[PDB]
């Protein structure tokens, strides 16, 4: 017996803006005749959850729900109850799944001065600080184009140390230290739902960052008060 | 070749940047940060009232202009302040900088 | 302008920029070649009675100032002793055009809207709308106007509209097929010429907007056909209109909650013949709709 | 518009300073200028102006002047001074310059300017 709903995710929402809610059924009886029927607070029907499952692995008839909604109809604790009912359950089992903030801070450290002498591996770094709520999701775009996702590595949002109840996550990522040459400065996208836009990118290169050869040039004269 | 962090044409200010691609060596090259800034020592504080005295300190927090008192006229965008004529007395408008201040 | 003499009509044309080393670099020819970098952004007129043509170039870049020349050559190519004309070109890099979205992604099935620049001084021109094509010495015929000239091909799915008036119009195209892809040019009839250019990509998915299909329908009732639209498109005001050479207009009192706007027609003639679209309203901006064609039967 | 300051000599006769608004190089005729500080007009019996009169090398220009007597305390008090003119050539028909002890030919020249955060 294991019935979990899954709320929707903004990784999802940041996809197609398509919350989606399922509260899937596993290792119940093995019987067909299985019927999904979800609702919201008045207890009206759902949209189109369909496409039947097999039975699992283990010999059980799989089902879940496939639960579209509203990004608005989300946001004042809607308990989404759905009933199943099944040969075995004359006494059906219901589910329900519902709604249950600080600024992230993204930043792009460059890789170190000693990896780039070994001359295969150029680490880069994306951050992310001091937020709530959790659930946020990045990614990483090179010139308008996502990379790929295996070639990153997300972090899961672990709580900070000294903040009341923040999160943060990380996210590393590989190339070429010969592609460190071309830099292109590897945008990553952060994807936060706390944001005025709800992504706050930051972006760094090798000409980002810090030089070693400054010169400044003061120029001094009456014949100013222009800046042409 | 140079890429442009900033250029601040009310302050000129005007913080570029190029890598120095070296010597055809391995990649022991070091960024450069060229600045440059033209302060005036002629104008006011009040830029925009010549009223006021004139200017000693000269306070550039580069990190605030990485990005609103600041002290050059730009070229483009033109001032004024309003200014009594009399000829009776009138309060009267002025065009403190020409050759832009032109209604064309 | 290109204006070589009536001595070499029959020979090719050509046309390269210079470089460092003495050596042009070709751009288009006479034979068809074409620089990728200069793909599709790049016209040809035909020559004329001295030979005489032109050359038009949109969207020109910061490494495309310098010098050209145009020339006439078997090969039509550099070669020593072969009559050339030259041109010094400048880019400003001080300039006033405004930035605007150059590539524009769809998906098949789907709409696009295009917000296409102009020198606000000449507003009372005629805006045309051309497509480029390859594979060829280069062409690009027209295909919609602003008196409501439209390509034959094309009726139902396409119409342009000065809603933002202030040098910037709006066009809207939908139905998305992923054998539309290509570039665009957009034209007028002032003197000063803008050509601003946008790519259309076709992606992967389904339209937003939900339409049932080409349906057939009985002379004389009352008919509804509905149109759902997504959470993202539910801080517009929505909408139906009737295509044709004048475009939208719409028909006010068909809602829901966020969804289903839903078109209703009391009586019916065949005069209500046509494609009607669905589509959304930016405050001041448009967005995506979607068409469908009705018949009439008896 | 230039607009000159008193010379340091006359700042040793130790009573009257005179500064010099002038204008240049400008068709048609007929300027108007006045003196204007610390937002009150000064009323004409301060100050004397020319008419105009061709330049020597532009052929058709003409130019004029005005000159303003104040005591050198005054001057020295700080005390800027703005010379306006109006005149059919000038954008909004109206430009002026001004000038106080720091501004006009000082011998020092102090700039004590910070640059944080390279
Ligand atoms: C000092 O500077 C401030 C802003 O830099 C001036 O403030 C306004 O300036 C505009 C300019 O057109 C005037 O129309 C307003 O009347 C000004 N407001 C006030 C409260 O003065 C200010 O004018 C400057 N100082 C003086 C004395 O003009």
């Amino acid at each position: 017996i294991r019935v979990f709903a899954i709320p929707p995710s903004f990784a999802s929402i940041f996809l197609t803006k398509s919350t989606k809610l399922t509260c899937l059924v596993t290792d119940l009886t093995t019987y067909d005749s299985v019927t999904i029927s979800w609702t919201r607070q008045n207890g009206e029907a759902v949209k189109t959850h369909t496409n039947i499952s097999e039975s699992h692995p283990n010999a059980t008839f799989s089902a879940v729900g496939e639960a579209s909604i509203c990004e608005d109809d989300w946001n004042s604790g809607e308990r989404f109850t759905c009933t199943v009912t099944h040969t075995d359950l004359p006494s059906p089992l219901k589910q329900t799944i519902s709604r249950p903030l600080h600024r992230p801070d993204v930043y792009l450290l460059p890789p170190a001065r000693e990896q780039l002498n070994l001359r295969e591996s150029a680490t880069i770094t994306c951050l992310v600080t001091g937020f709530s709520p959790a659930d946020v999701f990045v990614q990483w775009m090179q010139r308008g184009q996502p990379l790929s996702p295996e070639k990153y590595v997300t972090s899961a949002p672990m709580p900070e140390p000294q903040a009341p109840g923040r999160y943060f996550a990380h996210s590393i990522l590989t190339v070429s230290e010969e592609e460190w040459n071309t830099g292109e400065t590897y945008t990553c996208v952060v994807a936060h739902e706390a944001l005025p836009n709800r992504v706050t990118e930051r972006t760094v290169d090798k000409s980002t960052g810090k030089p070693t050869l400054y010169n400044v040039s003061l120029v001094m004269s009456d014949t100013a008060g222009t800046c042409y | 070749e140079r890429i442009v962090l900033v250029d601040n044409k009310c302050k000129c200010a005007r913080i570029t940047s190029r890598i120095i691609r070296s010597s055809e060596d391995p990649n022991e090259d070091i960024v450069e940060r060229n600045i440059r800034i033209i302060v005036p020592l002629n104008n006011r504080e009040n830029i925009s009232d010549p009223t006021s005295p004139l200017r000693t300190r000269f306070v550039y927090h580069l990190s605030d202009l990485c990005k609103e008192t600041c002290y050059t006229y730009d070229r483009n965008k033109c001032y004024t302040a309003v200014v009594p004529l009399v000829y009776g007395t009138k309060m009267v408008e002025t065009a403190l900088t020409p050759d832009a201040c032109y209604p064309d | 302008h290109c204006a070589l003499g009536p001595e070499v009509a029959n020979v090719a044309k050509f046309l390269c920029r210079q470089s460092s080393g003495e050596n042009c670099d070709v751009v288009v020819n006479t034979l068809g070649k074409r620089a990728p970098a200069f793909e599709g952004r790049i016209l040809l007129n035909p020559q004329d009675k001295d030979g005489s043509f032109s050359v038009v170039i949109t969207g020109l870049r910061k490494e495309d100032a310098g010098r050209y020349l145009c020339g006439a050559h078997s090969d039509g190519q550099l070669q020593e002793g072969s009559p050339i004309q030259a041109w010094q070109l400048f880019v400003n890099e001080e300039s006033t055009i405004p930035r605007s979205p150059t590539v524009v992604k769809g998906v098949a099935g789907g709409s696009v809207a295009v917000l296409c620049p102009y020198n606000r001084k000449e507003s009372k021109s005629i805006k045309y709308w051309c497509l480029w094509e390859g594979a060829q010495n280069g062409r690009c015929p027209l295909l919609v106007d602003s008196e409501g000239w439209v390509k034959a091909q094309y009726e139902g799915r396409l119409s342009l509209l000065e809603e933002p008036g202030n040098g910037t119009f709006t066009v809207i195209l939908n139905q998305l097929t992923s054998r539309d892809a290509g570039f665009y040019w957009c034209l007028t009839n002032g003197d000063t010429l803008w050509r601003t250019t946008v790519e259309i990509k076709i992606i992967e998915g389904e339209p937003n907007l939900k339409v049932p299909g080409n349906v057939t329908a009985v002379l004389g009732e009352t008919l509804k056909v509905p149109c759902h639209f997504p959470c993202k498109f539910s801080s517009y005001e929505k909408y139906w209109c009737k295509w044709n050479n004048t475009g939208c207009q719409a028909l006010p009192s068909c809602d829901e909650n966020s969804r289903l706007v839903s078109l209703t027609l009391n009586l019916v003639t065949r005069a209500d013949e046509g494609w009607y679209w669905c589509g959304v309203k930016q405050g001041h901006f448009y967005g995506e709709t979607a068409a469908v064609y009705v018949a009439v039967e008896e």
